[PDB]
């Protein structure tokens, strides 16, 4: 399972 | 960037006249992802062309596989014309039985 | 998902208090927080614990007792002042359905400090 | 005093009257803004998180109808209606979408 | 027996005028696509791309779709944030791409963790091998790096890299095993082309092999003719197997002095062929 990406 | 597309046109199995095959148009190394790809038979668009889902690889360029069922005949000619923003004019690539 | 059993606590200044907090999550990474609300309504951020941080967070006279296996994240206030009287809240992020920044809050435990 | 500016501080909401709350972000490092309500029993409940100007959402809970809108990069609004019980509305701000601390404004006390 | 990897390739491409940005997520287990998410759909859902993934229950598909749904919001914000960092206008189309995941060794221990971003096709930021620091490619990426350093994002990320990623990788490997770890040896042959000259063309064909990785070499009694050899990039046959060819230009009559070597992992011993 993928990760929970925050923003840049 | 504006990476320039690389096209390969070839069939799924070794070609044999009158024997139903699958013809493939393999386009790689383009960016942006937006692209127009058409397969041709004797210069006329081929109606039903199945496209793969897009993907990109480690160098960030995109790729896509276009294919269509076909029956190789001794005179029929098949091509792949691609329209992309990195090119002035549409790049056409012709199916060659020995490649 | 977040439960703080005690309703209220009363002690005398200089004492050490422990606010309990028990939680329920199925996430592998998770975030726990303690807030405090003064008489005025101000909700103030105190301290937090990352589920992946092996150590008990420490900030000023606020210390956490994170017991991963027991799903407990008690707030320990060492040697109390009158200033610490307030409602203490325990929270855990628990987003779903496109919530973005949803914290789940326990009901809060009232704490008192007599001079 | 916080990173947020909420007004009104309090407000008497008449019977069939809708009311509007405004929240202004004072520190641009925390662009994720939400609306939380706290009932008279003092239970905080998340209501909305709207990061982008243009973002607008409607939510109806038992006791209140809500319509939230991210107006600008620093402005969050809320319209509360059909509220049969008092409650306070808080604005929170965070620096990112996942795992960052939420900070509370001073709230808007809606009185009945 | 070795190393394996679980990697997600992410993409967000804005399309001002038309609606919302197109968002996609693709997961790969050892280079084989197995899951896929595409927002430019009906009711966008995490979808299995390999039959063995069907053993994952409804829970998995809901949780992974919800996850992609939030990732999608992060990427919409990234897209608008970058335009401001580079002072570009809102009419253009821009892309953001990410490669995230891990490489694991035979012992099941984490080897390498990846997290690299590209904006409009050029590197933007990447986590370093230490798994704690980032490397920015421009001034714009220093803002991001700064923000990430402040919030302890690498730490959040490292926790996923060494735990969730690794664990899931193992599980994916256990359940797709047979297909993932399958090997289809390439079928080789050589063809003759001339064009009425004093020269001929020897083309070595490698077809229907899996996985894609292969090596073909032409030899002149011990010599790997890499300079005088012409060959095409490996290409998908469309049915899970791959194809490739290597050709050399040889002196008419001197055919039988040239040998093609086919190196593929399904072969018990490298292949060696000549015109026939």
């Amino acid at each position: 399972i993928n990760f929970d990406f925050n923003t840049i | 960037i504006q990476k320039t597309p690389q096209i390969q046109v070839y069939s799924r199995h070794p070609p044999e006249n009158g024997k139903p095959n699958i013809l493939n148009c393999y386009v790689t190394q383009f960016h942006p992802p937006h692209i127009e790809i058409q397969m041709l038979k004797n210069g006329k668009k081929i109606p039903k062309v199945e496209m793969s889902d897009m993907s990109f690889s480690k160098d960030w360029s995109f790729y896509i596989l276009a294919h269509t069922e076909f029956t190789p005949t001794e005179t029929d000619t098949y091509a792949c014309r691609v329209k992309h923003d990195s090119m002035a004019e549409p790049k056409t690539v012709y199916w060659d039985r020995d490649m | 998902k977040v439960t703080q059993t005690q309703t209220s606590i009363s002690v005398m200044e200089k004492t050490t208090v422990t606010m309990d907090c028990v939680y329920e999550t199925q996430d592998s990474s998770y975030f726990l927080f303690w807030y405090k609300q003064t008489a005025s309504g101000e909700i103030v951020f105190l301290i937090r614990q990352d589920s992946y941080k092996k150590e008990n967070a420490t900030v000023g006279h606020y210390s956490l007792n994170f017991q991963k296996p027991k799903s407990s994240i008690g707030l320990i206030i060492t040697a109390t002042q009158i200033e610490d009287s307030a409602v203490y809240f325990c929270a855990m992020r628990g987003d779903y359905g496109g919530s973005g920044n949803k914290l789940i809050f326990g009901t809060g435990t009232l704490l008192s400090v007599k001079p | 005093v916080t990173l947020l500016e909420q007004n009104p501080r309090w407000r008497l909401v008449p019977r069939g009257q809708a009311v509007n709350l405004r929240c202004i972000l004072k520190n641009s490092q925390y662009p994720w803004m939400s609306w939380y309500q706290q009932d008279l029993q003092k239970q905080l409940q998340w209501l909305f998180t709207l990061r982008s100007p243009g973002d607008k959402e409607v939510k109806s809970l038992p006791g209140a109808d809500y319509l939230a809108t991210r107006v600008t990069d620093t402005e969050l609004r809320l319209q509360v209606a059909n509220m049969s019980q008092g409650r306070t509305l808080y604005c929170t701000c965070s620096a990112d979408r996942v795992g960052n601390t939420l900070y509370f404004g001073e709230g808007s006390r809606l009185i009945v | 027996m070795g190393p394996h990897s679980l990697r997600y390739f992410v993409t967000a491409v804005s399309r001002p005028g038309l609606g919302e940005p197109r968002y996609m997520e693709v997961g790969y287990v050892d280079d084989t696509e197995f899951v896929r998410f595409d927002s430019d759909a009906e009711n966008p859902r995490y979808e299995p791309r390999a039959r063995w993934m069907e053993q994952e229950g409804p829970e998995y598909w809901e949780r992974e779709t919800q996850k992609a749904k939030g990732n999608e919001q992060s990427f919409r914000v990234d897209l608008r944030t970058l335009l401001g960092y580079y002072n570009q206008s809102k009419g253009g189309s821009h892309t953001i791409q990410v490669i995230s995941g891990c490489e694991v060794g035979s012992d099941g221990r984490l080897l390498r963790g990846y997290q690299q971003y590209a904006y409009d096709g050029c590197d933007y930021i990447a986590l370093n091998e230490d798994l704690k620091t980032w490397t920015a490619a421009d001034m714009a990426a220093l803002i991001t790096k700064h923000k990430w350093e402040q919030a302890g994002e690498a730490e959040r990320l490292r926790a996923y890299l060494e735990g969730t990623c690794v664990e899931w990788l193992r599980r994916y490997l256990k359940n797709g095993n047979a297909t993932l770890l399958r090997t289809d040896s390439p079928k080789a042959h050589v063809t003759h082309h001339s064009r009425p000259e004093d020269k001929v063309t020897l083309r070595c064909w490698a077809l229907g092999f899996y996985p894609a990785d292969i090596t073909l070499t032409w030899q002149l009694n011990g010599e790997e003719l890499i300079q005088d050899m012409e060959l095409v990039e490996t290409r998908p046959a469309g049915d899970g197997t791959f194809q490739k060819w290597a050709s050399v230009v040889v002196p008419l009559g001197k055919e039988q002095y040239y040998t093609c070597h086919v190196y593929h992992q399904g072969l018990p011993e490298p292949l060696t062929l000549r015109w026939e």
